[PDB]
């Protein structure tokens, strides 16, 4: 187990890059839907008033 | 006529300002800006209704005179 840990210790870069790339898309994903939701919310309520 | 192009151009500018800058704050001001524009069109359009309302009033005064004359002439004929 220690040998596997110390072998992966130098192989911690690509996994971090993949994780941050996935998070960026995920973080971005909340943003596009939120903008869409705001547009949807405005049509439903702002237009009526 | 001017407002229509501006909302449309902004819609098109909001489409690609997401790619030009996703993390920028200005996107939500553009939505708000869009919301402000939406507040304006309805506000400006509502200007016409009071004038429109006044026009409805004139026919009522006008139609009765068109009706009263007929009754008097009909009565005279009878």
């Amino acid at each position: 187990r220690l040998l596997a840990l110390v072998k992966w210790a130098n192989n911690a870069g690509k996994v971090e890059k993949c994780a941050m790339i996935s998070s960026f898309l995920d973080q971005q994903a909340i943003l596009f839907v939120d903008t869409a939701d705001r547009l949807a919310s405005l049509a439903r309520d702002a237009l009526v008033h | 006529r001017k407002l229509n192009m501006s909302i449309l151009i902004n819609f098109l500018d909001l489409l690609d300002i997401l790619i030009r800058s996703p993390g920028s704050i200005k996107r939500e001001e553009k939505l708000e800006d869009l919301k402000l524009l939406f507040v304006h069109v309805h506000h400006l359009i509502n200007e016409y209704r009071p004038h429109q309302a006044r026009e409805t009033l004139r026919v009522m005064m006008e139609v009765q005179k068109r009706q009263r004359l007929e009754t008097a002439e009909r009565f005279q004929k009878h």
